[PDB]
């Protein structure tokens, strides 16, 4: 699949190392030659070692080999495809009939499925199938779950997007608090759920929930090797501000919240800016 | 044998 | 080394999948059993496939297996050790004598080396060796380089920390502009260099350089799959603000810059806050 | 009545658990304190939960509280009293006049009643009342029955003891086969009836009946969670042996039967031993 | 949870009693109606009284309600599950990873844990975790114990099954002699320990221990309301016989022991039969 061997040779050569420097103590010269020739599958352990030898990041090497873009597999394509269909509705139908059937194939597929459902709901397309099953689908998917992976938090984020909060909450509660970090991607999705959930809580005035998510997020900051997302930190902090304004009625809070909203405009995050503005306008009403 | 049971 | 097999079995079971679901079409039942038993080294390609099967992120699985903490190898330990020595100077000596000798062993080691040098410079410890060699070291390390990896940007960030800008600039210029993203870690170090380099440029008033780094950073935002660091975006944007104040003299800029500095205090990034404050205080005078 | 609370506290403390461990999620600290103080009646459901918490058997706790000995109620005393009167005949009269009148009060009382009748029959005491009523009593008690409880099998065991088999058989037949187990005590009485009934069948040479009871017993062994009584298994198996000797005339059977009888003497069950011996002596004649 | 109310109504009706007969002097007609409707939790004391009224055994009623099968709670399921995994090894892993972590949750769980350990040992599955902890586990579980419950004797029976006698003995000694009976289930487990312990003592020729367990068992017979288990009485008595043959060398003993073994075959306890036969074969040698 991926040309890891050639990336190795590439880096090996840029840094002026000899084959010997890489295989010495790990494999025969002949074999390593196969590895660089990409004619021999390399083991995660071996790659790990060559990585230390080269002095270049292991993950970086994988990325350079082709683990980046989602095109690495079907599921990846399907996902890229979504955003395409988002802007080209007409596409929907065609695909949705291939996806929908397999929505319970893997957590990855279910997420994609919810992706389509998100498009329809935006353009008001008919999705009778969805309404007649999610409750069953979620039951099947999470009834006997005990440990959650990134994809689960990803699912819940999309879930919160095409269903009433009340229908999703039950599924969230057992997914927090987080106790460990399992990589940037993992850290990212766990934060997204909080950000979306808190946003919904504020919009619907459920201050007890809002309170909860704020704490959950704050707790994340206490975790070893956790990568908090700056933009999320800003947005969630603006929500915290509004929360405090809705409770303590503190004028200062309203001011801070407004400052944050401003900052987004200042650093150029226009999309986020418009969102929070329409979000604040709304909050001073419905 | 013919037992008598009282419980 | 890493118990990837057991992580696979763990996830496989949490999701209620049978061995068959994982090995079917990839390997014999027997062999896969060895894999989960962690008695058979698994190939990157195989792991990639099981990953798709499980529906769980490949990188996430590796992390769960133990690729996280740097303890995965020597170089990792050495790096963790640094921060330790930072707070416990007395440690220095002992280690520095083991490290220093191998500073040119790998890019990773050189970075660690520069780590020690950073500690000494902070506590004013003697490092005659350093001053008598970096110029030679850097020449050897980058004279005939053409492509750069994360570790290189990491090195340059630390370099900018223990040497005069003039001595480092020559090495930076050819490392930009960035054209591709090679992961979160890569994106991160390339931004750090800009952030530190821009900060130094502003402090020393080299507005032409400052200008340059600002553009480099802005260009990053145009790259596919690049993960810009929010906190860096804020800090760099505050520097851009100061830059504009130093040139256009625009009052509004000074105001914005101050707003950003405030925001850090608000969201709790106290360390960063104090930094920018002392950094602004200074800027209204000299560095 | 029973100090279940204190047993709870006792076990709770032996295992070093804090009140919190028991009431958490079940009741207020204050209330639970009343429970352990035995000043608040505890519910079967609550007790069941505390039981799981403590990790100690529910039934065991009840027993430790005082559900063991029959002294838990009137009926219990009356029953204990029997064995007393058995060895002290003179007692009879006094009690029998209090019991006899209420023999149809509850299944429990009828069993006790049959208890007295068993004593009289042993020491040849006058019981005109009995002979002039059991037929009517049994008719009233079982004419429209459809489901049977332990006490019913207990009754039939005693019934088979003070009446001709022919008068009891009609009542037995509809009480078998057993399909479920309802506890050690239940399993026990259902086996006792078979053991006694088979013994009577063999003594009276009714091999068709004997055959029947043997099958009934064998069927019990096929029931989920049934607790077959070892001593009963031995005795019933010795009867099966005799049965086969009475039919197939097989010498080997007679031998086995004798081995079983021997085993009882060996393991010390002297009473049973003497019984089977006199029972075998008899079988080689009447 | 359990439909005790309906069982009450069921029995109440089979015996032709009117509601009045049950609630009279215990609760309002309305309330009792709730009770039978299973819409009001009934108290142990109340149930005890209705029990006397109905003339039907209290424990029998509970059983009829659903207190029988272990499915009444988690721990129950887990236990049933064991025997399943015993015959379907492949299952093991999956579960063992859920169980093992909580083995010290309650005495009930520890017993189940030892259940798994028993399966592995049978099919030679790896259990590094076990060997690296039981000593600690037992220390934690019994170091400061003073009174024992059935589950404790159950634990010790399984303990004797997956550990060397020497490691278990220290825990047994303080659990005897028994002075009281606390139900059929309790009587049962206390006997099982003796049976297993005596068997091990004979196999390993520790006649002093063998002697001890025999007395312990004999003492049980002297206890008020104790329910000695016939099959156990036979097996333990056969062990006593062997014991006496190993000491007095008495030929008669060997003969009796053989008669008992025969009896098991006669009454149909085939499994037990095969066990004692292979056990006697072995005893006329070593193991």
């Amino acid at each position: 699949m991926f040309k890891i061997g050639s990336v190795l040779k590439q880096i090996r050569q840029e840094l002026n190392y000899h084959q010997i420097d890489l295989y010495s103590g790990i494999m025969s010269k002949s074999v390593y030659i196969k590895v660089e020739a990409d004619s021999r599958p390399i083991s995660v352990e071996e790659l790990s070692k060559f990585s230390e030898r080269l002095g270049v990041n292991f993950f970086e090497i994988l990325n350079r080999a082709g683990m980046n873009t989602k095109s690495v597999n079907e599921t990846g394509k399907e996902k890229l495809l979504i955003s395409k269909i988002f802007t080209n509705p007409d596409l929907f139908d065609k695909n949705f009939q291939r996806i929908e059937p397999k929505r319970l194939t893997s957590l990855q597929y279910f997420s994609i499925y919810l992706g389509y459902i998100s498009i329809a709901h935006h353009y008001n397309i008919e999705v009778p199938t969805f309404n007649k099953t999610i409750t069953s689908d979620l039951k099947h998917l999470y009834d006997k779950r005990t440990t959650f992976f990134g994809i689960d938090y990803e699912i819940v984020s999309n879930l919160l997007n095409v269903l009433p909060y009340e229908e999703v909450s039950s599924i969230i509660k057992p997914m927090y608090p987080i106790v460990d970090s399992f990589g940037k991607d993992y850290d990212l999705t766990i934060q997204t759920v909080l950000k979306n959930a808190l946003t919904i809580s504020i919009m619907n005035r459920n201050l007890k929930e809002a309170q909860y998510y704020i704490n959950q997020f704050e707790h994340l900051k206490t975790i070893k090797n956790i990568s908090i997302n700056g933009y999320y930190d800003l947005e969630i902090n603006y929500l915290k501000q509004i929360y405090q304004f809705l409770t303590d009625k503190n004028i200062d809070s309203y001011l801070n919240a407004v400052n944050i909203i401003n900052i987004f405009k200042i650093i150029g995050k226009e999309d986020i800016h418009r969102s929070l503005v329409e979000e604040l306008t709304k909050i001073s009403a419905k | 044998a013919i037992t008598l049971i009282f419980i």
